């Protein structure tokens, strides 16, 4: 016989086994872990989405760009990134009439936001792109880069702490001419707007902090919308896509036709323009002081002229149309008067992963256009919106004009640059739909990032490891649900791999690595056997009702005295970590950090309080650590007399 | 900010600054740096003039 | 002297010598977190190729005289140049410096807290059932005596590091640790982490099936998944559950003192700070406890602090989902011949209101009733929830359904608005509008029942309107703060116009305790 | 009520193999470990090993690892133990048991109930 | 502050009305609903619109397949041919020096015939790869002229090896990935598993988790898919521990396994040898290239083009038994010049998800359905032999089989998407996860519908190309959608 397993969903409905189809746990090998082509691809695709001859030659960069905004309205139902300004005004301005003044309570945390900020939260996050180098680093690498070479010229205002300062530096920063970077000599203002401005695959170092800001805007304002569920994380989806349910199917005197589709947008995030979220926040900083208006504004105005970084790309102006195939040919030519100084350049465009909660907030408007106040017909929609996986739920009296609602929804959605997918799109009767992975069929399945842990070990230490697995497997318990059985699998397997990682099976059984010995030998002198720590040989008696508790307390009691005595001792030599505790092998800002820190230990707990410099509180803390050690502990006084003979040389020495 | 400022200081002169911010249209939601700053004057005044 | 040398030797290179001398103290945390930030290349791998190496784990150099080269079957766990084979730890783990350090379970009480909460924890059945999610506030931390982040991070610097306390210079805890635990210090910092996780109160919001207590929380693993249930007592109970009680129980009876004085503000305000909770002050509890009861808030409001939209009303505590709103006052007629001025709340509303036992969605047009989704425990708290949402209806139907003369009074002898006067008939005898209300067929579907005038449920037929919802209705508890407005009698405005709350709704519960209100004893002494 | 019958065993020649069965019956079987314990003419009994509820906490005596496979179906409630490469000295009566607690390390090994019977070769 | 040379770059930002953004600003000042969303929608064409297609059981057509050349096998190594040299030996796996378990493995067979080069690339140098293995066996006979035993060989820059080491077209569904996926969920006589303790179980869920995972293990632990995901994770984690220190030399590496028949004793398996390059490993993306050489017993000329890229060696005879005593069938050497990196070792180092993804794929399975019920439906999910799975259709009709059958179905499943995973198989089932979904909600009459999809099907159709996994998927999917009363 043959065997298809697909079949089984003909016993079975897909709701209730559809993790099956989900192949993968982890990540595949990506196809595109090179290319400089496909770029060329997106690019083109931007520009073909925005083609209705606003061009406009950059007057400080003198790349042409596209202005597609408010342009000629599409004939074609196919993705067009034409959005018209006063339909996107009126939505904003509608949203604001539906929940009153929340732009501006949201604005309050924006604000406040502002002010705390210090640069710290700029190091929060994944690699970023260090235009110094025209090259991709890591986020504090890069910042570090920058403060350099901005201290280097005259710009040193982010040494006050806030983030602010830092924006203000960089606002100076375009204003020079020359750019010296440090024998090294390097690029003059023009280069240096065109490397400010250039994006990659992302930002760039300076954008980081208006983006940070702007989505912390967007977070303020889609907290306080029900429709919105994008920053809340597992079973609180739940329970907003278990409300709009009843929010819209539970309809008294039943005569209403509740649909449900499940929509995507495809190549929705290129066609947000960057020029339309201006307009946006503009309007959500109605009435605001300026200067705030002016901070939320630089980011949209850098993404209307920004570049985009790309044998190389750079030698692709000077060459002859031969050396390359029909299609590449065809690819390159369109693109040939728009990149500049090996730089490409993408006006409406906009980067996957920047405003998906402002997006979100768009989207959520375009929404809430359907409680049939603003549609003034029978048909009125509600739904939950994500950046791009969206979905709706809209009710009619009468079949025949639930299609007429669902091309409302359509048309408004392309007004405001919103191009609904009639691929990856389906309708249905409300009671079964999907939202960014999550299913709903009369009940709950909750697979969205359900790419379950690292099973294997995190590598770090043997209590802190064994703690992070059973404390993950907890999480993933609560948050990513997943069963109970399935969690004991992937304990054993993850205690299996702490074992067979840390050469510490168990004193039960005979196989040997490099230390079963002494492993062996612990078992045989133990009375109580239970006690041990998986660490020391022991037996594994982790289980769903103690996945919390760290393993020496839930062994604490079944150890023996000799045992205890033993083990937790902090006169070694080596969550809760123990004389096992291995802190296995393994230079500007930390080195001073590590001095100041040995010098105060509080320094490594509590972010510490003090106007006086490193150098003047180091000093004194010195002297008097010296003198308390000197006159009842016990020092030589040479040694004392050197301490400060070091101290006043410091003293002269921080005066020059 | 707004809270702290109301935490660490009597009713008193948080009423005193806030009926003294209403007086050059100097909203205090945005110069919550005046308010603080308000405040501080008037606590220094008062323990300035206590008991003597 | 090392980090003196390491400082003279660091000071003498310029472009750290100018950072040393210009970034302050204050700042340190934000150059704290400038890193290469490159080590991260599979830790798991990277361990592994480690442990397989010979000797991977470096030690101090007390090991020389500490522990033996070589074992009792020739084992290299040494080196020079300090590394340390991993057997050794075992050694060292078998006979070696056993000490009376058994007096561990004082610095780690927040462990064994959940054990002794394991071992008589008595279980119970598994009823499988389709849990939904109830979006609840709770806290997660167990028996913390309710201290906050700020000021428990200041003892913490206090009992460990005293030579460098803060510079507040203006606390019974303070001097039980530091007694207890005096000279058998362990790690500092790891003794800092355990005590900050042990006092810091934390409140937040999260999706429950049940759970109340911190011990019912910190067990979520056990009590609930995606369709089942188990009901699990922790045999115990902690301090944090009936300690803000008593700050609830003190502002009940201080605004029911406070609304008979004749200044209710300045007595409520002189009794709130001539009053002591539990060893402690009561001006600091508000200012730090975010616990949200009426009397809490109208205390909290006293001071100017900000509080939730809380459109209270009833006891229910309403908050806005959408829609706005227009004053444009109205006269009406009762169902008794009686002129009645009112304010006609005009436009599409949309509200969630939050009750002590019962949570309710309404979806309200102007003096008309749209929908609404009601859950409760008893069946009289889901009929007082249904009364006091008929009462805010404002409909005509329910003003035609009023029978006798509307005379309510307050404890001062005083005419109560007419909405709490409605209420407050509809409280006691309501059968009259039930009846009155208007019957509707619906379907059944998705655990939405409907309730019939005499207090059953039904398939297929509700009351005009109403949708009782199976296993709870969602509660949703939104963060919105905003200045207040008191008034010299106990009400509260918003600044814009809305009456928020007002004492004629404070006492349910005279709750034991766990200035004449105490016995005559405590008058005399 | 709580009885345990085993059976399984006969005469085998040295080196051979054996698959000893054990029907209980009586008790909540999936909630207590199980123990099979034998004792050899002339000397008092020794615990031959140990098996978890779920099946996956298994302990074997010093003398008997890698020879034998202790195991158990909760659908019939019934214990398994495959012994293998028998030694001379496995010649002896074995026991199956069912433990005070649900546990296997709680407790030195004793046993509290009946027994049924074992071979010997 | 918004000064010059940056309020320039705020004045080309706006909308094709103004000059100075202070004017879009005060423009954005006063604004006024009026509705211009119906004037815009009166403006607008009406060609653009969301015209509803209606789906019923007519409307889906067949997958589109592709024709021309049959599909080959590119997996990483032999599943179903390949064939074990036990040794049957309890070494307590105490780090089994991986390269002396394989020498012992030799020990064991005898019959090395001349090496016949039966079937080659059918492009480039075939007997490179017969010249590099008489290297092979060269120097592993030549370690007894060595004073010193190394744990492992660095293989001599040879020419030939070199030249092993490197110094779309449509393809057609083939017939053989079924027949590989079927040897895949057979049952076979060995564990593979060392599945280790849990502690006590406390009454309320523990008792069912146990239930349930303890009949799953019982019901999965003789599959072969166990052993070829214990075979994945041996190969590539020996591959990686030799690309650190082997940095530039060629390292010999055994493709070791280790299993328990059921007489219940351990035994070591090998599969055959595999010579890698130099392991400069940089980043995680630079490629390591290798040759495998695996042992087995199926003669390429049944199926020749499923080894395209393959050179066959006739590289002996053993003793085979059958139904009818002892055949003596030929043992054949398949070589294989392929890549690998980092990321592809560790995406295979981890494969023992495919039980926790299988588990957990079959544990939502047994919440959701049994959600409905009072006290659930646990033990009434096994021991029930009436309650049949589809799982086949050989004879025109659906076959249904047992429980175990679909336990270890999901599991071969998830074993050949993490082997054969392909960004192909990511798409296909990305995209057919959709129409399995709207054939799921007509089955419950829920009158759904579409928008484009003609175009649903062109997006299926332009990720079918030439991996058999996804081929035999969608294959799948077309008799499924068949047997749907559809």
């Amino acid at each position: 016989m043959d065997v298809n397993p697909t079949l089984l969903f003909l016993k079975v409905p897909a709701q209730n086994a559809i993790s099956t189809t989900f192949p993968y746990t982890g990540d595949p090998p990506y196809s595109h872990g090179t290319g400089t082509g496909y770029t060329m691809d997106t690019v083109n695709r931007t520009h073909q989405y925005s083609e209705k001859g606003k061009w406009t030659t950059n007057t400080e960069t003198g790349a042409p760009q596209l202005n597609p905004i408010d342009g000629p309205l599409p004939e074609d139902n196919e993705p067009s990134g034409y959005a018209q300004t006063d339909c996107v005004l009126e939505a904003m301005a509608f949203l604001e009439e539906s929940h009153p003044g929340i732009f501006e309570n949201s604005c309050l945390e924006t604000m406040e936001v502002v002010q705390q900020t210090r640069v710290d939260r700029l190091t929060q996050g994944r690699q970023t792109y260090d235009w110094t180098l025209n090259r991709n680093q890591p986020a504090a690498t890069a910042l570090a880069n920058t403060i350099e070479v901005f201290r280097s010229n005259g710009l040193t205002a982010n040494e006050s702490g806030r983030l602010i300062d830092f924006l203000k530096d960089v606002m100076e920063s375009m204003d020079k001419e020359e750019m010296e970077i440090t024998k090294k000599q390097r690029v003059n203002k023009r280069s240096y707007l065109i490397r400010a401005l250039t994006l990659n695959t992302t930002p760039g170092m300076q954008i980081r902090g208006f983006v940070y800001f702007v989505e912390t805007l967007a977070r303020s304002i889609c907290e306080k919308l029900e429709q919105s569920g994008l920053p809340v994380g597992g079973n609180e989806k739940k329970a907003k896509l278990a409300n709009v349910v009843r929010k819209m199917m539970t309809n008294s005197q039943d005569t209403e036709l509740s649909f449900t589709i499940t929509g995507d947008n495809t190549k929705w995030n290129e066609n947000q323009n960057p020029r339309m979220f201006l307009a946006m926040i503009t309007y959500i900083t109605k009435n605001q002081p300026e200067w705030f208006r002016n901070v939320l504004s630089i980011a949209p105005i850098m993404f209307s002229n920004k570049m985009a970084r790309l044998i190389p790309a750079e030698m692709l102006a000077s060459i002859d149309l031969k050396y390359f195939n029909e299609s590449t040919r065809k690819k390159i030519e369109k693109i040939r008067p728009l990149l500049i100084d090996g730089t490409a350049s993408l006006s409406p465009g906009m980067m996957m992963g920047m405003f998906n909660m402002l997006s979100t907030v768009l989207g959520v408007s375009i929404l809430n256009l359907g409680q049939k106040r603003y549609t003034k017909t029978t048909y009125w929609w509600d739904g939950l919106q994500s950046s791009d996986d969206f979905a709706l739920i809209v009710n009619a009296p009468n079949h025949e004009g639930i299609q007429a609602g669902v091309d409302r929804f359509y048309r408004t959605c392309k007004l405001v640059g919103i191009n609904m997918s009639k691929k990856k799109s389906y309708i249905n009767r409300t009671g079964t739909f999907e939202f960014t992975s999550f299913f709903y069929r009369y009940g709950f399945v909750a697979n969205f990032s359900m790419e379950l842990p690292s099973f294997g070990v995190s590598g770090i230490n043997e209590s802190a490891d064994m703690s992070i697995g059973v404390t993950v497997i907890k999480n993933n318990m609560i948050n990513n649900d997943l069963g109970p059985a399935t969690a004991q699998m992937a304990l054993q397997l993850f205690i299996k791999d702490y074992r067979y990682t840390y050469r510490c099976h168990r004193g039960d059984t005979q196989i040997q690595t490099r230390r079963s010995f002494e492993l062996k030998k612990l078992w045989e002198q133990t009375r109580s056997k239970a006690g041990l720590l998986v660490s020391d040989g022991g037996p594994n008696l982790y289980n769903i009702r103690n996945l919390h508790i760290p393993e020496v307390c839930l062994k604490w009691e079944l150890m023996d005295e000799d045992y205890q005595g033993r083990l937790c001792n902090p006169l070694n030599p080596f969550y809760d970590a123990v004389a096992t505790t291995h802190s296995w092998i393994p230079q500007m800002y930390q080195k001073c950090c590590n001095l100041f820190e040995k010098f105060f230990p509080s320094s490594s707990y509590r972010r510490p309080v003090g106007i006086s410099s490193m150098v003047e509180a180091m000093v004194s803390r010195a002297r008097i650590d010296a003198r308390i050690d000197f006159e009842s502990g016990r020092i030589k006084k040479e040694e004392f007399a050197e301490i400060m003979k070091i101290c006043s040389t410091i003293e002269e020495l921080r005066r020059q | 900010m707004e809270d702290f400022v109301r935490q660490c200081f009597n009713p008193m002169i948080v009423e005193l600054a806030e009926k003294a911010m209403k007086e050059y249209g100097e909203d205090l939601k945005i110069e919550t740096n005046k308010f603080a700053a308000i405040c501080t004057h008037l606590e220094v005044c008062f323990m300035y003039s206590d008991f003597h | 002297m090392e980090r003196i040398k390491e400082l003279r030797n660091l000071m003498s290179q310029s472009r750290t010598r100018e950072i040393l001398t210009k970034t302050t103290v204050d700042h340190m945390a934000i150059i704290k977190k400038y890193t290469s930030g490159r080590q991260e290349k599979n830790p798991s791998l990277r361990m592994k190729w480690m442990m397989a190496m010979k000797y991977p784990i470096t030690a101090d150099k007390r090991i020389t005289e500490m522990v033996p080269e070589r074992n009792e079957q020739g084992q290299t766990l040494w080196s020079k140049m300090v590394m340390v084979s991993p057997l050794a730890v075992t050694w060292w783990n078998r006979n070696g410096p056993m000490t009376s350090t058994v007096h561990y379970p004082k610095v780690y009480k927040t462990y064994f807290e959940k054990v002794e909460r394991l071992k008589h924890g008595t279980f119970g059945p598994v009823h499988f059932r389709n849990q939904v999610k109830i979006r609840r506030r709770v806290d997660i931390n167990p028996g913390h005596a309710d201290l906050s982040a700020k000021e428990a991070q200041d003892v913490i610097m206090e009992v460990v590091f005293p030579n460098e306390v803060g510079a507040r210079i203006l606390l019974t805890i303070t001097k039980e640790k530091k007694e207890e635990l005096q000279d058998c210090k362990i790690s500092p910092l790891m003794v800092a982490y355990m005590l900050e996780r042990e006092l810091v109160r934390k409140t937040r919001f999260l999706p429950v099936a049940g759970g109340t207590s911190s011990v019912y929380i910190e067990v979520l693993h056990l009590t609930q998944g995606t369709c089942w249930e188990q009901m699990y007592t922790p045999g115990g109970e902690v301090r944090n559950d009936d300690v803000d009680q008593s700050l609830i129980i003190a502002a009940r009876n201080i605004v029911r003192r406070a609304a008979v004085s004749a200044d209710p503000l300045a007595s409520l305000l002189e009794m709130c700070h001539s009053t002591q909770i539990g060893g402690t002050r009561m001006v600091d509890i508000l200012r730090q406890n975010p616990t949200e009861e009426q009397a809490v808030d109208i205390c909290k409001a006293a001071m100017g602090l900000r509080i939730s939209s809380s459109f209270s009303f009833g006891g229910f505590t309403f908050k806005r989902t959408s829609g706005s709103s227009i004053k444009r006052e109205e006269e009406l007629l009762t169902g008794n011949l009686q002129t009645l001025k009112i304010r006609v709340h005009d436009g599409y509303e949309e509200f969630t209101m939050v009750g002590k036992r019962a949570t309710a969605i309404l979806r309200k047009a102007t003096r008309r009733l749209v929908q609404l989704i009601v859950s409760g425990r008893d069946e009289q708290s889901v009929a007082e929830a249904i009364i006091v949402a008929m009462v805010f209806s404002q409909e005509d139907c329910m003003i035609k359904a009023v029978r006798g003369d509307l005379n309510f009074v307050n404890r001062a002898n005083q005419r109560l608005n007419p909405m709490h006067q409605l209420l407050r008939h509809f409280q006691k005898d309501a059968k009259v509008l039930f009846q009155n209300w208007g019957i509707e067929h619906i379907d059944n579907v998705m655990g939405m029942i409907g309730v019939l005038p005499d207090m059953t449920p039904s398939t297929e037929m509700s009351m005009r309107g109403i949708r009782v919802s199976k296993m709870g209705v969602d509660e949703y508890s939104s963060t919105e703060r905003v200045v207040v407005s008191i008034d010299r009698f106990l009400r509260v405005r918003d600044q814009r116009g809305n009456v928020l709350l007002s004492p004629e709704e404070v006492s349910e519960t005279q709750g034991t305790e766990k200035w004449e209100i105490n016995g005559p004893e405590s008058v005399l002494v | 009520q709580v009885q345990l019958q085993e059976s399984g065993g006969g005469m085998v020649q040295p080196g051979g193999s054996l698959r000893l069965s054990c029907l209980a019956s009586g008790f909540t079987f999936s909630n207590y470990a199980m123990t099979w314990v034998r004792q050899a003419p002339g000397k008092g009994p020794e615990w031959v090993s140990m098996v978890s509820n779920n099946g996956a906490d298994t302990t074997y005596t010093d003398s008997v690892k890698g020879r034998f496979t202790i195991s158990r179906d909760n659908a019939k409630n019934t214990l398994y133990l495959r012994m293998n490469n028998v030694k001379p000295e496995d010649s002896a009566v074995y026991y199956c048991a069912k433990r005070r607690y649900g546990g296997i390390w709680t407790g030195q090994p004793t046993d509290y109930d009946y027994l049924g019977q074992g071979t010997v070769t | 502050e918004i000064t010059g040379t940056m309020r320039r770059l705020a004045d080309q930002s706006l909308p094709p009305n103004f000059s100075c953004l202070e004017n879009f600003r005060a423009y954005v000042d006063g604004f006024e609903p009026n509705g211009y969303i119906e004037g815009k929608l009166s403006q607008m064409s009406k060609e653009v619109n969301a015209k509803i297609e209606p789906f019923l059981k007519t409307t889906p057509r067949p997958i589109r397949l592709p024709d021309g050349p049959p599909c080959f096998q590119r997996s990483k190594f032999l599943l179903m041919d390949a064939l074990k040299l036990s040794i049957e030996d309890p070494s307590h796996e105490g780090e089994g020096i991986p390269l002396y378990d394989a020498i012992k493995c030799m020990r064991t067979f005898f019959g090395w015939k001349e090496p016949y080069i039966v079937k080659p690339h059918e492009k480039g140098i075939n007997p490179n790869y017969l010249l590099s293995w008489k290297q092979v066996l060269a120097e592993l006979q030549d370690i007894e002229n060595e004073e010193k035993i190394p744990r492992t060989k660095n293989m001599k820059k040879t020419s030939q090896l070199k030249w092993a080491l490197g110094e779309p077209e449509l393809r057609s569904l083939s017939s053989w990935i079924q027949n590989e996926f079927n040897k895949a969920c057979e049952l076979t006589d060995s564990t593979w598993i060392e599945l280790d303790e849990i502690g006590e179980d406390v009454a309320p869920i523990e008792y069912i988790a146990s239930m349930r995972r303890n009949y799953f293990t019982a019901e999965v632990s003789h599959c072969r898919a166990t052993e070829y995901i214990m075979k994945g994770v041996y190969i590539n984690t020996a591959l990686l521990n030799a690309s650190c220190a082997a940095m530039d030399d060629f390292q010999l590496i055994p493709m070791i396994s280790k299993c328990r028949t059921k007489e219940g004793r351990r035994k070591t398996n090998l599969y055959g040898f595999i010579i890698k390059g130099r392991s400069h490993l940089r980043n995680d993306t630079d490629v390591v290239n290798f040759v495998s050489m695996e042992f087995s017993l199926t003669d390429p000329r049944l199926e020749p083009h499923k080894w395209e890229k393959y050179c066959v060696l006739e590289i002996g005879d053993m003793l085979l038994r059958s139904a009818i005593g002892q055949m003596s069938r030929p043992m054949f050497l398949y070589v294989r010049t392929n890549g690998t990196s980092k990321i592809k070792m560790k995406w295979g180092m981890e494969m023992r998800r495919c039980l926790l993804q299988s588990l957990q794929q079959i544990e939502s399975m047994i919440e959701a359905e049994s959600s409905v019920k009072e006290k659930d439906m646990t033990k009434e999910f096994f021991e029930n032999k009436s309650e049949t799975w589809p799982i086949g259709e050989s004879p025109k009709g659906v076959e249904d089989g047992s429980i175990g059958k679909v336990c270890r179905t999901l599991l071969a499943k998830s074993v050949f998407n993490s082997l054969y995973a392909s960004p192909q198989l990511e798409g296909f089932s990305a995209e057919s996860r959709k129409l399995l979904l709207v054939v799921q909600a007509l089955r419950d009459n829920l009158e759904p519908g579409t928008f484009d999809l003609e175009g649903l099907y062109e997006a299926i159709e332009e990720c079918l190309i030439n991996d058999p996994w996804v081929l035999l998927n969608a294959s799948w999917f077309n008799s499924f959608l068949t047997h749907a009363l559809r």
